[PDB]
C-alpha cells in the first residue's frame, strides 16, 4: 500500500493537532488533582475530534456517542505514550511522574492499576511515534459499534479511510516488517477490555465516598 | 437524547 | 504476502479440525436446553484447540487461561456464524433455529441479546468462509492479554503467525480488496466488549433464581 | 491455581 499525498497531509494534520492544583483530607485532594488532569484531557480529545476529517460532518449527537465511549480509550493510548520503562512510571505534564503507588494514593483501585500498566509496557514495546498515536487514536474515535450511535456506516466508511492510512504509513515505517500494522490493530481489542476495567472502576467508586467531577461523571456515570 | 445528557460534552462541541 | 506451503496446510488444517434434551417449568426447561448447547459447545472448542499448533505446547495452566475467557467468543463467532439475515435468526445444529425472542425465551437478557444480533449482522456483511473464520477463533483463542495467561510472549508469537495467515488468505480471496483483511481484525475489538457484555449477563442470572451447569459455572462464574 | 479450579476444563483437555 503506498501512501498518497491525500493520505500524506492527512496524517500531518492529526499530528500537528496534538501540538490544575497541587500534588485524610490529603487523600480526597489527591483524587481530585487526578480528576482534572482528565478534565484536562477531555477538553484536548475533543478539540482533537474536532479536526477530525469527517468527525463534525456527524450529527451532534453521534459526535457524543463516539466521545462519550472513546474518551477514556484515546486517554489510556495517551497515557501509554507516556510510559517510562526505567521507573515503570506515566509522565503526565511534562513534570509530574506517576506510578502504581502514586496512582493507587490517586484514588484508583488495583484491578485497574496493573492492566494499565500491564498495557502500557505491552505498547512501549511497539514503539510508536506521533503518526502512529493520531491514527490509533482516531480510529478508536470512529468505532461503529458504540452504543446509540446512528450512522453506523459513516462511522465505519470513516474507520476505513484511517485504518488504510495506518496501514500505508507503516509500510514506510517499518518496510520489513509487516506484522506492525497488525500489532497496533490488536492493541484495541486489548482496549476494549480496559475500557470495561475501567468500569468496574467507576462503579467501585460509587460503594466508596468518591464522587467523579461534573464533566467525568457526565461521560462516565451511569444514570438510569 | 444523548445531547440532553450530556451537556458538558455538548458545550465543548460548541466552542 | 503470498501464502506459503506452511501457512496453506496449517489453514487445511484448521477447516478439517472444524468436520441434547427437547424445546413457568417450561422457562427453566428453555433456559437448560440452551445451556447444553453451550457445553456441547466448549467441548467442540478444546478438541479444535487441542489441534491448533503450538497449543499443547503451552503449559495446561495457560491452556486453561486461554480457553477460560475466549469460549464465549469463539462461542459468538460460531453464533454469527449460522446467521440468516432473511429470518433475523441464528441455525445451531440444522434444525434448531433461534431468534431474538428465542433468545429472550431461553433466559438470556435484552441488553445481551441486541449486541449480539448486530454483531452477528455486521459480521454476516463480511461474507466470511470456514477458513477466515477458523483463523479468528485461533486468533482469538491466543490472546496474550488474558488474565493470568503465564507466557504471554510465547501466546503473542503464536498470534501472529495466525495473524500473517489470515493476512496472506485474505489476500488470495480477496486480491482487489485490501480493507478485508482489517475489517476482519477489527470485529475482535468488538468480541470483547462483547465478552463483558456477556459478563454483565452471568452476573444478572446470579441475581435471580438461575443457575448455571456446572462447566459453564466452573468458566464463567467469579467464585472470590 | 486455574488448573485446581477448573476440573472439568481441565479434564476435558486430558482426553
Ligand atoms: C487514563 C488514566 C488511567 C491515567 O486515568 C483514568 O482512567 C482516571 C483518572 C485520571 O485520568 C487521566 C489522568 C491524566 C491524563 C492525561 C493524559 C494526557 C495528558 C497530556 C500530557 O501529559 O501532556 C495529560 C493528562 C488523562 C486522564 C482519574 C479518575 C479516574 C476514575 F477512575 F476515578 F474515574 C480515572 O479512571
Ligand atoms: C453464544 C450465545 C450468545 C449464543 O450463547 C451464550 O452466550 C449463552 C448460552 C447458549 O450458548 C450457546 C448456544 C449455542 C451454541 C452453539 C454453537 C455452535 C454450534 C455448532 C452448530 O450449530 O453446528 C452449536 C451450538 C453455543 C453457545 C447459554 C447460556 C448463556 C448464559 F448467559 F446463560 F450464560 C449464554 O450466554
Amino acid at each position: 500500500p503506498q501512501l498518497s499525498p491525500e493520505q500524506l497531509g492527512m496524517i500531518e494534520k492529526l499530528v500537528a493537532a496534538q501540538q490544575v492544583t497541587p500534588w485524610r483530607e490529603a487523600r480526597q485532594q489527591r483524587f481530585a488533582h487526578f480528576t482534572e488532569l482528565a478534565i484536562v484531557s477531555v477538553q484536548e480529545i475533543v478539540d482533537f475530534a474536532k479536526q477530525l476529517p469527517g468527525f463534525l460532518q456527524l450529527s451532534r449527537e453521534d459526535q457524543i456517542a463516539l466521545l462519550k465511549t472513546s474518551a477514556i480509550e484515546v486517554m489510556l493510548l495517551e497515557t501509554s505514550r507516556r510510559y517510562n520503562p526505567g521507573s515503570e512510571s506515566i509522565t503526565f505534564l511534562k513534570d509530574f511522574s506517576y506510578n502504581r503507588e502514586d496512582f493507587a494514593k490517586a484514588g484508583l483501585q488495583v484491578e485497574f492499576i496493573n492492566p494499565i500498566f500491564e498495557f502500557s509496557r505491552a505498547m512501549n514495546e511497539l514503539q510508536l511515534n506521533d503518526a502512529e498515536f493520531a491514527l490509533l487514536i482516531a480510529i478508536s474515535i470512529f468505532s461503529a459499534d458504540r452504543p446509540n450511535v446512528q450512522d453506523q456506516l459513516q462511522v465505519e466508511r470513516l474507520q476505513h479511510t484511517y485504518v488504510e492510512a495506518l496501514h500505508a504509513y507503516v509500510s514506510i515505517h517499518h518496510p520489513h516488517d509487516r506484522l506492525m500494522f497488525p500489532r497496533m490493530l490488536m492493541k484495541l481489542v486489548s482496549l476494549r477490555t480496559l475500557s470495561s476495567v475501567h468500569s468496574e472502576q467507576v462503579f467501585a467508586l460509587r460503594l466508596q465516598d468518591k464522587k467523579l467531577p461534573p464533566l467525568l461523571s457526565e461521560i462516565w456515570d451511569v444514570h438510569e | 437524547s444523548l445531547t440532553e445528557r450530556h451537556k458538558i460534552l455538548h458545550r465543548l462541541l460548541q466552542e
